[PDB]
């Protein structure tokens, strides 16, 4: 533990003598009894899977309140590796090793990932004279760490104390996870009497083979798709066929959102209010998680920015840049596939309700307003979180922007303002185009119809040159759409690669010719550049969020107009 | 064999766009490049305005020009190749065949190849650009990165493999539901009268929920590739920061590395999404 | 086309949904003992290695508590002599529960909790040797080795003895050693439909062995031909000589059940024959010849069967006629 | 209404004047193997901590009547050295029936007596360690956590089949391991009178299987059907459509009998049917379905039941017309 001998000059001092280095070896305690405990039954179970998993892809379950279990672990091996560092920058000193001043922490990262495998494999199959171990680890590992915090307090200097505030962080994680499994007992009670729990829907809704089987799986794979790895390696062996495809879960019906929705309209301020109330819940999550993953965006330059500075803390930086990378891109895909659920339900059950309507009717335009308006609110429901979302990157990409570099963020501000509307405008005459290439288009496959039907007339008469100069009229009035779009789509993808070339150059040469009190280090310079790759995507992908709001209108109008 | 296309093109609008493509890729690393020797004051400032400047239109007027060129040459040449076929190979072949390719397949090259072969060529050669300057950085890093490469290869094939089922699986679910509500309404009151409209609704149904779980796979697929891909660029986002600054114990090679570190997350998933879009669309 | 079982038995049925209440893995025994070898030896290999380790923490904390590790001093009275590191206790554990008691290292009477704990853990690591004794012991029992040495011929033949239309099996034993009460169960697989209107999808029919007592017994020490005669009450009356075969899928599932006279543990060879595996006009080479002193069996002429002038109808038309 | 077994067999018998004769704790091994866990361990807990303590008492006094322990002086000899207190003694009963042998406290020449009592202490302990083993190796063997593993539909159907009203019955098997010699016997109890006057409270009649051979035996890898068809024979024959359900209190008896193929021991697997448990007039829904490379089973569909038309009346009403 030391350099002289003072690790036993703890116990030779009388008493307790509150035991300083001892501590840390109470808290080496909980987590190698855990992993020790648990080792024979885990590897029983890796070997069960082994030999016998045609059993396992059977049954699942999940134990109540389950997913706050998952996400304390996630931010408690957050803080774990926290401490860690603290260690790290403890032993930093090099005198001489001090292995129980970081040790202990690591054997609780290792402890902390068994301890929630564990709980996978309980999860897995239901068996609750298991958990008991879990619990009283739980427990004790709260004691040890209840111990080390008041003695940390017996030896307190205060606020900078770092060890006593990540310490006393984790002594109420742990208890407050504690309770998380009382709460177990309380809804199970299987040490008294009664055990009667069993799902049916997703037990039933695994009758049919092949699922889609997302709404029920551990967090893990609801972030990361673990399930969907193993249907993968089978489309890469054999082709795909619409009966291996799955079936919809219980809650993933025409039927169950239609109905849903019909509650709705039973609770501009009708439809709209409907919707929001029959999905809202559903939707703010992807937009919390959304936000979420802005900070966690935001806090790479940071870490640039500090990297760059110590290089003119270093590894910390690096890893709490590797975790919060991780949980960003997690987060923006959970707001991806939330965002994308809502579409789909939105358009079973509009879909429906566009159907009962056709029922209740006591048509190539209804089709376009199926074919294209559903759609199209699809689209708009992804990029609904957005909306608000655009408005936060941009601002908070302003605030760091102007705490990094003072007056020359004005200039990529400048630079962003004269982006986003030329995006708008180019998009509008796209549009205009792209509405002369469908008359045109209409036009050359109507005339191509008829030529192709009476070819063979045309082979009685050796007729086929003028209809193909006909064709070859309608196609060079196509050819002129289409240089229309060559111009328009030339000048969308200039502007999407010149503008952060224009941006980056004249906001470090306005900056430095502005005054020659500049100082242009790295940490400065590459933090702001990383800023400017982040801000090209929310710009980019506003411009056909605001085109899609106007197309929400109007399929919003198109709807009122038809469900009257 | 996708060089048929490039047949249709011409060899000297392929030089145009690969040399202005470079051109403009390696005048991107040359401004990061002569940023960090600056960092570590008319001079080299003037030299990066100089450099930046160069960026330029030249390879989205080159695609655009060529996509055109293509455009007008294929629909030519299959014009007077099919007109050429004699009235048998009309009457075995179905004309629904020939005419589904007339739309589609036009619409596809001259709508939606052009911009996605330049977005999917412009983060190809970003990822070369970002993993040149790492390797330039970090030398040592390339032990790092080469088992990823072999991941990002292996989940590249799987992907693209699933991709292309479940998208052609998508696009022939979702015809059958407008299919069958475009009859629908035609024998409305038919139905009416016969009063099946339940049956109806229970095959709207099937149609309904069969495009939602092809989307919903769909979207599933598109995501776990995504998070997959974006896992190994924090990895070497990890790797590049700690091999950096164990060799730095300078400032501007470091701070590009991981700037580029950044930007391959977003790279990898664009190439790939690309990649799997042009191996349908070229079909 | 999917069997049933395979030729080696191995059956080959999923189980879906399965309603695990966890008796998968309270059952540990029967799991421990059902594990390959190669797991059996890392469990308890890991099983040793915990609690040596579990342990060892504890006596080096108990050490530590004592604070009898730095002072290296003659006055004070360690609880555990010669503890100087971890590593010491560990040492200590591993000649406590192995029972090795080097003796450079002993337990005193000042820590009245290091007796508790030294109780404790000789207990401990007496039980676990008692249950990995156990699990060993009945792996060594596993005697399912004997039934990969028990034969059945690849193809059942149909041929008619004695002027009745039969069904053909010749079955085997590679082993000098003989397994008691040998008894032969046959079970026809068929997806079937009563009038009622009800289907089976794995309808099993029993099949009877022909035995002249009526019983399922054999006493197999050379290789011997099993077989079925086929009448108005067995499912094959009606068996069509070429689209049986084929058209047709059934499966015929073969069970050779008895214990091994050495261990006394009951063992099961499984087989099947799919309707492509039977042969309609064949019938079995023989096997045993004759020395001078003894039987001899040539077991490369087990799957030899020849052609011989057969009906060529259902058992029933054969009967009709 | 009290049921004879319970529907997870439990039979739920009481047992008035046993003349016990002590044969009880006579049987101290199957009593043993009987007992949970928690007491088979604090069992040998305490036989070892008592064995240890006991004799540890006696090398205590062995030490006093020398009188060697507190003289501690060289020119006296000990019989067994380093002996200062009770607890050092303790130890060194620890040290001999665990055979550590420490070394600090060893066995001299000088007590003719400590020689002898260390020959007993570790032949005692030695003969303990041996049935403790015996103990754990057959608890190891206790196979009924297998028979948990095996199920039976909740109720039981009445439905014709091939024309004939019959009893219908749905078991299974959770585990991969497969149970040989699956012998499955039927038993109804019914407080039945004689014409004789005779008069008893749980008479227990015979079934049949149906088995096709008139065997008991059943090759049960996927979920089956047992049945019992009734006939003139059958106790069954009278059974009323409606009232045999409530207001006649029969029970059924389904015993499944076999031998787990990893340990050789017999198991049993026991269940009960009440006359409200049964239906009349349904059928079992198919279980098994059929994968391209494989056969599946649903074991959510286990009690899956579905009304099918039936005669409503009794077997022998059928039979009479
Ligand atoms: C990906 O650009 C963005 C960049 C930045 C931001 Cl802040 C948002 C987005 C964005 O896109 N927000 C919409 C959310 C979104 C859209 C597309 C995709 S996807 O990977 O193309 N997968 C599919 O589209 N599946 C289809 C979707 C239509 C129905 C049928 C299945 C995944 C997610
Ligand atoms: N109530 C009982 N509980 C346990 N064992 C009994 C009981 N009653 C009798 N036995 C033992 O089993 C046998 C049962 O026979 P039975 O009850 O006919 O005895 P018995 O004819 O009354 O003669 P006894 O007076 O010896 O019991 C008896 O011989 C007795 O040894
Ligand atoms: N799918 C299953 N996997 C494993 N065990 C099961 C399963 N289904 C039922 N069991 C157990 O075996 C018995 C089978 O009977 P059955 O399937 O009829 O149950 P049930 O009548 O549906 O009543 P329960 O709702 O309790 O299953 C049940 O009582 C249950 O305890």
């Amino acid at each position: 533990c030391g350099t002289e001998n003072h690790s036993a000059a703890y116990r030779v001092d009388q008493g307790v003598l509150n035991n300083g280095c001892f501590v840390d070896a109470l808290n080496v305690v909980p987590h190698v009894f855990l992993l020790f405990i648990t080792f024979p039954i885990l590897f029983i179970g890796w070997g069960s899977q082994s030999s016998k998993v045609h059993i396992h892809h059977s049954t699942w379950l999940h134990f109540p309140g389950h997913n706050l279990r998952w996400i304390l672990t996630f931010i408690l091996l957050f803080v774990l590796v926290c401490e860690i560092a603290e260690g790290i920058l403890s032993d930093g000193v090099t005198e001489s090793r001090h292995l129980h001043l970081y040790m202990p922490a690591g054997m609780a990262f290792m402890a902390a990932i068994t301890s929630v495998v564990y709980y996978h494999n309980i999860e897995t199959s239901n068996f609750p004279k298991l958990l008991i171990a879990l619990l009283i680890y739980w427990t004790l590992a709260f004691i040890t760490k209840t111990i080390k915090f008041v003695k940390f307090y017996d030896h307190a200097i205060g606020f900078s104390q770092l060890r006593f505030c990540l310490t006393g962080l984790l002594v109420i994680l742990y208890g407050m996870l504690l309770l998380v499994e009382v709460n177990v007992i309380r809804v199970r009670r299987y040490i008294f009497f009664k055990t009667p729990r069993e799902v049916k829907p997703p037990e039933d809704l695994q009758d049919l083979g092949v699922r889609f089987l997302q709404p029920f799986v551990n967090l893990l794979s609801k972030g990361t798709y673990w399930w969907m790895n193993a249907f993968i390696k089978t489309a890469h062996k054999k082709p795909i066929d619409l009966r291996a495809i799955a079936k919809l879960p219980i809650a993933m019906r025409a039927l169950t959102n239609y109905q849903r929705l019909c509650v709705a309209f039973d609770a501009a301020r009708a439809i709209w209010r409907a919707l929001c109330h029959a999905f809202g819940r559903r939707l703010i999550l992807s937009s919390t998680f959304r936000i979420l993953a802005d900070l966690l965006g935001f806090a790479g330059p940071l870490c640039i920015f500090g990297i760059v500075d110590h290089l003119g803390n270093a590894y910390v930086l690096a890893v709490l840049l590797f975790l919060a990378l991780l949980l960003q891109r997690t987060f923006l895909q959970a707001s991806y596939y939330v965002a994308i659920e809502t579409g789909i339900n939105l358009r079973g059950a509009i879909q429906t309700k566009i159907y009962n309507k056709i029922m209740h009717m006591s048509a190539g335009q209804i089709c376009n307003l199926v074919a294209i308006d559903t759609n199209q609110l699809m689209w708009f429901f992804f990029l609904c979180p957005n909306l608000w979302t655009m408005p936060v990157q941009i601002i908070v990409g302003v605030i760091l922007l102007y705490y990094i570099l003072g007056v020359s963020a004005l200039i990529g501000a400048a630079v962003i303002i004269l982006l986003a509307p030329v995006q708008y405008f180019v998009a509008t005459k796209l549009s205009q185009a792209q509405r002369t290439t469908l008359e045109h288009s209409n036009e050359r496959l109507k005339q191509t119809n008829e030529m192709l039907r009476g070819m063979k007339l045309l082979k009685l008469y050796a007729w086929e040159s003028i209809f193909c100069s006909r064709v070859e009229v309608t196609r060079r009035k196509e050819m002129t759409s289409l240089r229309a779009f060559a111009v328009y789509t030339s000048i969308s993808i200039f502007m999407n690669t010149a503008i952060p070339i224009a941006a980056v150059l004249i906001t470090f040469v306005g900056h430095v010719s502005f005054f020659k009190e500049s100082d242009l280090s790295p940490s400065v310079a590459f933090a702001s550049l990383s800023l400017f790759h982040i801000l090209v995507t929310p710009l980019f992908l506003l411009s056909s969020v605001v085109r899609s709001t106007v197309k929400a209108l109007v399929s919003v109008q198109k709807l009122s107009e038809f469900l009257s | 064999a996708c060089t048929k296309y490039l047949s249709s093109a011409g060899i000297l609008l392929l030089s145009l766009l690969v040399f202005s493509q470079l051109l403009k890729h390696m005048v991107l690393v040359a401004i990061d490049y002569w940023l960090a020797k600056w960092t570590d004051y008319a001079m080299v400032f003037t030299l990066l305005c100089s450099l930046g400047i160069v960026l330029c239109l030249v390879t989205s007027v080159t695609v655009e020009w060529t996509g055109l060129k293509v455009a007008k040459r294929l629909h030519r040449s299959l014009l007077n190749r099919i007109i050429l076929a004699p009235m048998r190979f009309f009457e075995t072949t179905p004309l629904g065949s020939i005419l589904n390719r007339f739309s589609s397949d036009c619409n596809t090259i001259d709508q939606h190849i052009p911009s996605t072969l330049e977005c999917l060529s412009r983060s190809t050669l970003l990822c070369v650009s970002a993993l040149t300057v790492i390797s330039y950085v970090t030398p040592v890093f390339l032990v790092a990165l080469l088992p990823l490469a072999v991941v990002c290869y292996f989940i590249q094939k799987y992907f693209r493999v699933a991709s292309r089922d479940l998208q052609q699986l998508d696009d022939t679910t979702q015809l059958p539901l407008v299919s069958h509500f475009a009859e629908t309404v035609e024998g409305l009151t038919t139905i009416r009268a016969f009063r099946y409209e339940a049956r109806f609704q229970q095959k709207l149904l099937e149609y309904t929920d069969s495009n939602n779980i092809a989307s919903l796979f769909l979207t599933a697929a598109n995501r776990w590739l995504e998070v997959c891909m974006e896992y190994i660029g924090a990895c070497v986002v990890l790797i590049a920061a700690a091999t950096s600054i164990s060799n730095s114990l300078s400032a501007g090679l470091v701070g590009l590395g991981l700037t580029y570190a950044l930007m391959v997350s977003n790279y990898l998933n664009w190439m790939v999404r690309n990649l799997a879009d042009m191996e349908i669309q070229l079909g | 086309r999917a069997r049933f079982v395979s030729k080696k038995g191995n059956c080959n049925v999923a189980h879906k949904n399965i309603r695990e209440q966890g008796r998968f893995l309270q059952d540990v025994f029967t799991t421990l003992v059902d594990l390959k070898w190669p797991h059996t030896l890392l469990i308890f290999t890991m099983s040793f290695l915990c609690s040596w380790l579990l342990f060892a923490m504890v006596w080096w904390l108990i050490a530590f508590a004592h604070g009898d590790l730095a002072p290296g001093e003659g006055t004070n009275v360690p609880c555990v002599t010669s503890i100087h590191s971890f590593s010491s206790a560990f040492l200590f554990s591993i000649e406590v529960q192995v029972t090795i008691g080097f003796g450079g290292r002993m337990v005193t009477e000042e820590c009245p909790l290091a007796i508790l704990i030294l109780i404790v853990q000789n207990i401990v690591g007496l039980m676990i040797n008692a249950i990995m004794l156990g699990c060993i012991f009945m792996k060594t029992a596993q005697a399912h080795r004997r039934a990969e040495t028990l034969i059945f011929s690849k193809h059942a033949v149909i041929t008619p003895r004695h002027g009745r239309l039969c069904f053909m099996l010749r079955v085997g034993d590679l082993r000098k050693s003989m397994i008691i009460s040998a008894t032969i169960h046959m079970q026809v697989v068929r997806k079937t439909t009563s009038p009622e209107g009800e289907v089976v999808p794995l309808h099993q029919v029993d099949i009877p062995m022909e035995n002249g007592v009526g019983g399922n017994s054999i006493f197999l020490v050379a290789p011997l031909i099993i077989y079925h005669v086929i009448d108005s009450n067995s499912p094959l009356y009606d068996l069509a000589p070429s689209d049986l075969h084929h058209h047709q899928d059934l499966e015929i599932i073969v069970i050779l059940e008895g214990v091994v006279e050495t261990t006394g543990i009951t063992t099961q060879a499984r087989t099947s024959y799919l309707a492509d595996e039977i042969l309609w006009g064949q019938r079995f080479v023989p096997i045993v010849a004759e020395e001078d002193g003894r039987y001899s069996v040539d077991y490369s002429k087990f799957g030899n069967t020849v052609k011989v002038p057969t009906p060529l109808c259902t058992a029933r038309q054969l009967d009709e006629d």
